[PDB]
This record gives structure tokens, sequence and C-alpha cells, in this order.
């Protein structure tokens, strides 16, 4: 048994209605229907927003409605705001085992924001111990698609970099990436020219930020 | 209401053992539906088994069957999980959550701020901090390399500098360590104005860094 | 949740 539900870019100010499908029918031969919805908004614990397809649970603000039947059922937003914006859980309580659907997250669209870029060498600190970490900034962008690629001395690299991405801004609602390329002591002072190349639809061309070792 | 408690790491293939704290009212409550839950960073919500007023009402995830259980201690108002044969699949937020088992009793639940549990051979070690010196705006942060296990905290300027500061989620290297970069960017002409020193907060190791960042 | 089945 199985309940299905991914992102949703949503207007602000506008509607958004989010789907749950269950394999199987969640009435109960009570009469009740064992469906809820919850929100989690990114760092925090879950809250119930819906219980039993339609009731607010308490102190839910009158924007969040539920409906449905059986096993088609739908959370509506009716205006969404930054408030909103975190993961969508269905949970359907009319058995054991108790079932979550998958999520479904709601991000802010906006317009097209190209990114900042930034790269920094290792510091000396580092460097005494023998790593060296270069890092790449790429601040306040959206969409959140972006690509970068880091060449050492011209060279593409492969299999050594790791990248992270920021949940949403709030106030601009675009993200912002960091990724560390990670090379040994040795290999760091074998090359000189250190750069990050970054690929994003609010670039009329690829961006790349360079260094030169020393 | 609810409290978790945990032991922070467990070595794999060993055992996992969490108490889950309930105060404002007794466990053995008819009104209530107590249910452990767990959420590997990044990932959904997994229910992992609960109970029903006392030891001969528990239901498990049939994922987790022969390998969980659950078990109540009315005497210190508890209720606990053991999972043995921990694997890194394991390593996510635990909750602890109370549903009324009808509308009539209240309509609101109630969850636990959740405990971490990370499932790793790694030792527990605080952060190297290195700065990402700057060199319209700059950009300039901190690079906290090669701890164990989450969560660090970072603050700038001890809470005084929020707007433009962006603290990244974390990565685990193949050493087992986790490594993590704070920034703010600022206006060019604000270099140099003030001090810009990074905070960072280890809990596990109750540690404590701060580094000055600057040109 | 509020509401569960699986008691009943």
């Amino acid at each position: 048994i199985v309940m299905t539900q991914l992102s949703l870019s949503v207007t602000p100010g506008e509607p958004a209605s989010i789907s749950c499908r269950s394999s199987q029918s969640l009435l109960h031969s009570n009469g009740h229907t064992y469906l809820h919805w919850y929100l989690q908004k990114p760092g925090h614990s879950p809250q119930l927003l819906i219980y039993e397809v339609s009731n607010r649970a308490s102190g839910v603000p009158d924007r969040f409605s539920g409906s449905g039947s059986g096993t088609d059922f739908t959370l509506k937003i009716s205006r969404v705001e930054a408030e909103d914006v975190g993961v969508y859980y269905c949970e359907q309580t009319l058995q054991t085992p108790l079932t979550f659907g998958g999520g479904t997250r709601v991000q802010i669209k906006r317009t097209v924001a190209a990114p900042s870029v930034f790269i920094f060498p290792p510091s000396e600190d580092q460097v005494k111990s023998g790593t060296v970490s270069v890092v790449c900034l790429l601040n306040n962008f959206y969409p959140r698609e972006a690509s970068v690629k880091w060449k050492v001395d011209g060279v593409l690299k492969t299999g050594n970099s790791q990248e992270s991405v920021t949940e949403q801004d709030s106030k601009d609602n675009t993200y912002s990436l960091s990724s560390t390329l990670t090379l040994s002591n040795t290999d760091y002072q074998s090359h000189n020219v250190y750069a990050c190349e970054v690929t994003h639809q609010g670039l009329s061309s690829p961006v790349t930020k360079s260094f030169n070792r020393g | 209401q609810l409290q978790e408690s945990g032991p922070g790491v467990v070595k794999p293939s060993e055992t996992l053992s969490l108490t889950c704290a309930v105060s404002g009212g007794t466990i053995s409550s008819g009104s209530y539906y107590w249910s452990w839950i767990r959420q590997p960073p990044g990932k959904g919500l997994e229910w992992i088994g609960g109970i029903y007023i006392n030891n001969k009402s528990i239901n498990y995830n049939p994922s987790l069957r022969g390998r969980v259980t659950i078990s109540i201690d009315t005497s210190k108002n508890q209720f606990s999980l053991k999972l043995s044969a921990v694997t890194a699949a394991d390593t996510a937020v635990y909750y602890c959550r109370r549903d009324p088992i009808s509308s009539t009793i209240e309509e609101f639940d109630y969850w636990g701020q959740g405990v971490l549990v990370t499932v790793s051979s790694a030792s527990t070690k605080g952060p190297s901090v290195f700065p990402l010196a700057p060199s319209s705006t700059a950009a300039l942060g901190c690079l906290v390399k090669d701890y164990f296990p989450e969560p660090v905290t970072v603050s700038w300027n001890s809470g005084s500098l929020t707007s433009g500061v962006h603290t990244f989620p974390a990565v685990l290297q193949s050493s087992g360590l986790y490594s993590l970069s704070s920034v703010v960017t600022v206006p060019s002409s604000s270099l140099g104005t003030q001090t810009y020193v990074c905070n960072v907060n280890h809990k596990p190791s109750n540690t404590k860094v701060d580094k000055r960042v600057e040109i | 949740a509020v509401g569960i089945g699986a008691v009943f």
C-alpha cells in the first residue's frame, strides 16, 4: 500500500494545488477518511495542516483547504506566499502501517537572475597540513539549474569536486551554490591557473573566475 | 510533551537505542497513538512503528519489522526504539509524535524536535576553520573542514550579521568527515570598515571556533 | 495526524 504525490513553481499570490493518490481506498468502515497533509519548512519539524481530508488543524490559516475521495486527494493553497515554501506530505492513518507520500516541494517562481561568481584559493593555513581546497561560489541565482566546471591549467577536472546548494531564499527566491575542488598539496603545487567556469541561463556566455597560484 | 534522546553516533552493524520522554500526560492514555518517524538528510518521511496504550498493540513498518523493537516504560513515562544491524541508510533525524485518535479529543498533534543519529565508524572531531579571503560586491567566508558528525552552526559577528549570509549544506567526504562553507557578500566598500568573524559551533565535540576573515 | 483509523 502506497501513496503517490517533486517540485511546484508558483507565482506569489496565485493558487497552488498538490495531489495525492492512494493505492487503496482510505475510507474506514466507521465512515471517516484518514488522509492528512503536512508542511515541512526547511530546518523544521513537519506541521499538520489538514486532517481527515478537509479539516484544518488548530491555528492553521484558512488559505489551506483539502478535498478528496477514496483514492484521490488534493491540498489547495489559495494564495501562496514565502512562508508556504517547503515540502508538503500526505499521510494515511487508515491502517497500519502508517505511510507517507513522497513529498511535493513548493518553490516560488521568479524571473531569471544570473549568479555572481567568486573563486577562493586555498589558505596558507590549510596548505601547511598537506591539502588544498579551492572553492567556487555562485551567489543568488535563478533557476536552480547551474553547471560548474573546474579547470586546472585549462584541463577539465572530474571526480575531484563536491557541491551543495542552499534552500530557496526567502526574500529574493534565489539559490546559491558552493563547489569545492580538493587536491593534495603536491598536486596543487604542480599547476598554475585554477578556474571555475559557470554556465547558467541568466548569462549570455559561460563566466570564468580564475587565479594564478602564487 | 515530547523530547527525543539518542546516542549521537552508532557504529555500523551495532544497535541504535532512542528514548522519547513524554510530558503533560501519561503515555498509557487511550486518547493518543504514539509513533517513531525518521527522515534521512534531504529525503522524505518514513514511519517506523507505533504503539497504542501498551506493549500488546505495537506495529511496525514492514521495511523495518524484524530489525526494530519499540517498548514503553510507564514508570518513566517514556517510550523507546531499538534498531539493530544499522547501516548508513539508518542515518536520519528521528522524531517521536503524538496523534489524537479522534478529533473529539483535540485538533492538533505534537511532533518532537527530532534527534539526529549518524551511523559511521568515524571518530567525533571538531572542524578546522579556514578563511575564504576576498582578494560592486565582494565575497568572503569560512571553510569548515573535516568535522564529524553533523551538525555545525555558523554565525557571523556573533549573530549581528545575518543579511547576505549563506551557510551551505555540508558534504560528506570519502574520508567519512564533513566539510561546509559559509559566505557573506558585502559591498566592496565595506571591506576594512569593520571586522568579519565567523563563529563556528560544533556541539558534538562541544567546540566553538572563531575565525577573523580578511584580505 | 488527527484521527487514527488503525485503532478502530
